[PDB]
RNA sequence: GGAAGUCGGCAAAAUGGGAAUUCCCACUGUCCCUAUCUACUAUCUA
RNA sequence: GCCAAGCGCGACGUUGCUUCGGCUCUUCCUAUCAUACCGAAGCAGAAUUCGGUAAGCGU
RNA sequence: UGUCGUCGCAAUGGUAAUUCAACUUAGUACGAGAGGAACCGUUGAUUCAGAUCAUUGGUAUUUGCGGCUGCCUGACAAGGCAAUGCCGCGGAGCUAUCAUCUGCCGGAUAACGGCUGAACGCCUCUAAGCCAGAAUCCGUGCCAGAAAGCGACGAUU
């Protein structure tokens, strides 16, 4: 169960929704909604994009990066051993770092609404 | 009553033609009906070649074949080896056969009377083969994103795998960027060649270029102009 | 060596991969083939009921050796957490985003030596290196780059086309430092990775495989006594 | 064939041509039949990935073309939903060449391949490259 | 193969219902009913 | 998907093209297999 | 023709060679191709052959 | 049927599911070998039927938003336009084996296999009797509800 995240928008993709689209080069592109994957199909740059999240990165409207509580998350491909006590410190940290960066969410707007 | 071109059948032509050689031959191969018409096209297409094969070994200079075609794409091809092998071609459709088929009757007067039957003519995968066309309008990929229009022939010639990657240094040298675009699935940068350094250092090449360049594929007419307009400038820049 | 078989496919290799340190076998089909390895290597090496990708072809899906496993980035989260309970700590588990999938299929490795695809990517081949722990080479099997299905490789024996000439043959086993034999399996079938499996003390084959090509596989690997 | 198969959405109908993906030599592939159509009035057979259908090589060697013989289709353009919900396209409509025992003719062959067709078909697996 | 109707079907139908199948469905009312 | 429709490329889209009525290529709701929209008709009222 | 129970015929037997024409459609019939169940056969098994019940359901 | 309404009853009429191959039983029964079953259980898929719109695709008069061309106000801007000018996206609705769900149980028989058992001191599946038994038959279930079939209940100008 993993909420994946679209090729042009680079929001969140559910089970169910949108479109799952494969290269020959075996590369995956997952779209949110059929407006993103249209927008694939014409081959539109999601940072040229006005809405894209690429866009509002590489734009100065969205933050290069928050290592909120030192750690926010990470695609990590080693597995690791079960602890119940360790499932629950990441969900406790999990939503102490999603406060932290809501914090930082408003403070950036702030400065460039200054 | 036996196989048309069998070896047995092939040893009682021959008994009964004796010091005779043969001068006219007919043919009239007819494959049965009920599967593809490019199937049956070709069933008897290579029924005729395959018994033109025994017309040579039998045929006296100056002979004469009467063979019943189907036309195809291959047709062109058998006419072709029809003018190799015979004088004069008298492809034609007589008047009762059927004009809503595709029965053509080609008549190869004027044997050529070659030393020997050509190993090329009678294998018939070289004669069969099929020939190569110009380089296929890849500049019109590279315009248009857009134009689905089915592109089916086959992959890339024997080509495993598809994700062909073209040399920074050999991409802005090469003088064929429409071809390049249209074929290659990305412009590889590595980092090992010195060239490809050089290109990541320079002023003109940009981020939006080298993601450009990563994934040539997702890219429009206009993002696939500034990447040819900026293989120019690097181009000039080198002399 | 024995003779097993997958519902009614002879190819247990594409429905189960093998190891020198555990045994991978499909989920949710017939337990009788799950059966057959553990009466086998139950006492020996842990057995895990799993599945890649929701597939049942995690023997051609996944490569590894006794001391790591290589799986796909199409694994799925679930599966991947399900592969580190059941396998043992000393048994690191990598995920691969590799453009050729079919791992399995495209690299034939055992404990020490592996070879793999030509056209493995670079960043692959590294991790590889790291969790396998073995010398990679970046050759071709019987001219054929799927080395991982056409070459069945173990410790102290190994299978490949016999199409393949001495020379290469004889290149081969130089280069892959084990005994190596040009041979068929399953009556004819040429895919030996795909048809067999082996580890370093028992081989397996499939239902359909000759006697004389059994008794072939049990000379060269030596596993007899 | 080994195990059922799940139905999934039809876009190869016969009169179809579709990229051969072996490495056979052979080129294009024409439908002609479909295995396992039922009775179904005014209904043209299609076929979709993992299906095994009668294939004639329209393109590629003279010696292998004439052969209206089975070709499983290893990838589709159709939109087809997979049983976990989301949904797949390939660019390409393209099948392999095999054998009715279930054995590729080809040694090897290119592109992506369908999960569905890989584990419906061992063989298809085995000698697959990349299974997406 | 046979119908819905076939009399040995509807013979192994009750064979199943004459087990713990039914009875595993009557407790299960139970559990419910006693709420 | 691409003439599999029908006695048949009739009408559309393509631009229609190429080669000897035929073949090849392209094209399309002709067909699989229909679905949606609009105006008018149709309906009721004086 | 030979017999020939019988009432000159004479049964069964026996010898003698020898305009029409087809698409869709609706139902219906069984004189049943398949599906369901039985019977027989050197029917080992498997695949059949033949014969019954049977028009529910397809073709 | 006082009147109106609620909740039901059910005479009768219609009916619906079809077929396949995969797992296990198996490489067992059986077979010199070659080969190779089936029942129970299980999973899918065809044809058909009844629905449904979570997701996906399609649809555009949401004339919803944006872009383009041209036109009109002296200019800027501002707007408005153009038989629905053109293009992209587009909810909502509709819709698609281009999407998804669901598709039931009792007896009674035919062929046939028998039980007891006379006729006929034996025998006999049959005569009187009685079991097993077909996708069959009749029910169940589902659809309608007699607009001159009916019940209980509520209140009463």
């Amino acid at each position: 169960m993993r909420v994946h995240t679209c090729y042009f928008c680079s929001g969140p993709v559910y089970p169910g929704h949108g479109i799952m689209f494969v290269r020959n080069d075996s590369k995956v592109f997952r779209f949110c909604r059929s407006k993103c994957h249209k927008n694939f199909k014409m081959k539109r740059n999601p940072r040229k994009v006005a809405w894209t999240k690429a866009y509002r990165k590489a734009h100065g409207k969205e933050m290069v990066y928050d290592t909120a509580l030192a750690v926010t998350a990470a695609r990590r491909n080693v597995p690791v051993r079960y602890d119940r006590n360790v499932i629950a410190t990441t969900l406790n940290a999990m939503k102490r770092v999603s406060q932290v960066h809501a914090k930082r969410e408003r403070l950036f707007y702030k400065k460039r609404l200054a | 009553v036996e196989d048309i071109t069998s070896d047995k059948c092939r040893s009682q032509l021959r008994g009964y033609l004796k010091t005779w050689k043969a001068d006219v031959v007919l043919h009239d191969g007819a494959p049965n009906v009920g599967s593809a018409w490019l199937q049956d096209a070709y069933g008897q297409a290579q029924l005729v070649l395959m018994s033109m094969k025994l017309a040579c070994e039998f045929l006296v200079a100056g002979g004469t074949f009467v063979t019943k075609v189907f036309r195809s794409r291959d047709y062109n091809n058998l006419l072709w080896v029809f003018k190799q092998l015979f004088n004069k071609v008298e492809a034609t459709k007589p008047p009762s056969s059927r004009n809503v088929s595709a029965e053509i009757f080609v008549v190869c007067r004027g044997y050529k009377a070659p030393k020997k039957l050509d190993p090329r003519f009678t294998d018939p995968r070289t004669v069969f083969e099929e020939v190569q066309e110009p380089v296929t309008n890849v500049d019109a990929k590279v315009f248009h994103p857009e134009k689905r229009k089915r592109s089916r022939e086959g992959y890339a010639d024997d080509d495993y795998t598809l994700h062909k990657t073209v040399l920074a240094s050999e991409f802005v040298t090469a003088n064929d960027p429409i071809q390049i675009l249209g074929t290659s699935a990305e412009i590889v940068f590595p980092k090992d060649d010195e060239e490809c350094q050089r290109l990541y250092n320079l002023d003109v090449t940009t981020e939006e270029i080298l993601l450009c360049c990563s994934d040539l594929q997702v890219l429009g007419k206009k993002e696939f102009r500034d990447i040819l307009r900026w293989r120019l400038k690097i181009r000039d820049e080198m002399g | 060596a024995l003779r097993a078989q997958f519902e009614n496919s002879n190819e247990i290799g594409v429905f189960s991969n093998l190891t020198n340190s555990y045994a991978l076998v499909a989920l949710g089909g017939s337990e009788n083939f799950y059966s057959v390895f553990e009466a086998e290597l139950g006492d020996v090496v842990p057995v895990v009921h799993t599945t890649i990708g929701g597939t049942r072809i995690i023997g051609r899906l996944t490569c590894g050796n006794r001391k790591g496993l290589l799986v796909p980035s199409s694994t799925t989260d679930n599966e991947l957490q399900h592969l580190r309970n059941s396998l043992p700590d000393p048994v690191k588990i990598q995920r691969v985003d590799e453009r050729l999938s079919a791992l399995g299929n495209i690299v034939a490795c055992n404990d020490y030596v592996a070879l793999v695809h030509p056209d493995i990517e670079r960043e692959t081949e590294e991790i590889i290196a790291d969790v396998l722990d073995v010398e990679v080479f970046r050759q071709t099997v019987a001219g054929n780059v799927l080395t991982g299905s056409y070459c069945a490789l173990s410790n102290q024996g190994a299978l490949v086309h016999p199409r393949t000439s001495i020379q290469e043959q004889d290149e081969l086993s130089s280069l892959l430092q084990v005994p190596l034999v040009a041979g068929t399996i399953n009556r004819g079938s040429d895919v030996i990775g795909a048809g067999l499996v082996v580890n370093d003390w028992c081989a397996f084959a499939g239902l359909d495989t000759t006697a004389t090509e059994l008794a072939v596989c049990e000379s060269i690997f030596k596993l007899q006594d | 064939a080994s195990g059922t198969k799940y139905r999934m959405t039809l876009g190869l109908p016969v009169q179809a041509i579709m990229n051969c993906a072996d490495n056979s030599g052979a080129k294009n592939l024409y439908i002609v039949s479909v295995f396992g159509t039922g009775a179904r009035l005014n209904r043209l057979p299609a076929a979709s990935c993992g299906d095994m259908v009668l294939a004639t090589v329209k393109k590629g060697k003279p010696d292998l073309r004439k052969k209206i013989m089975p070709a499983i289709v290893v990838r589709q353009r159709k939109a087809w939903r997979r049983k976990d919900g989301v949904y797949l396209y390939f660019e390409d409509n393209a099948g392999v060449i095999v054998n009715p025992k279930g054995e590729m003719k080809g040694s090897a062959i290119t592109g992506p391949v369908a999960k569905e067709c890989a584990d419906l078909w061992p063989r298809i697996a085995s000698n697959a490259g990349t299974v997406v | 193969t046979s119908g819905p109707r076939d009399n040995n079907r509807n013979k192994w139908a009750k064979k199943h219902l004459k087990k713990g199948k039914r009875a595993k469905n009557s407790n299960f009312s139970k559990f419910l009913k006693k709420k």
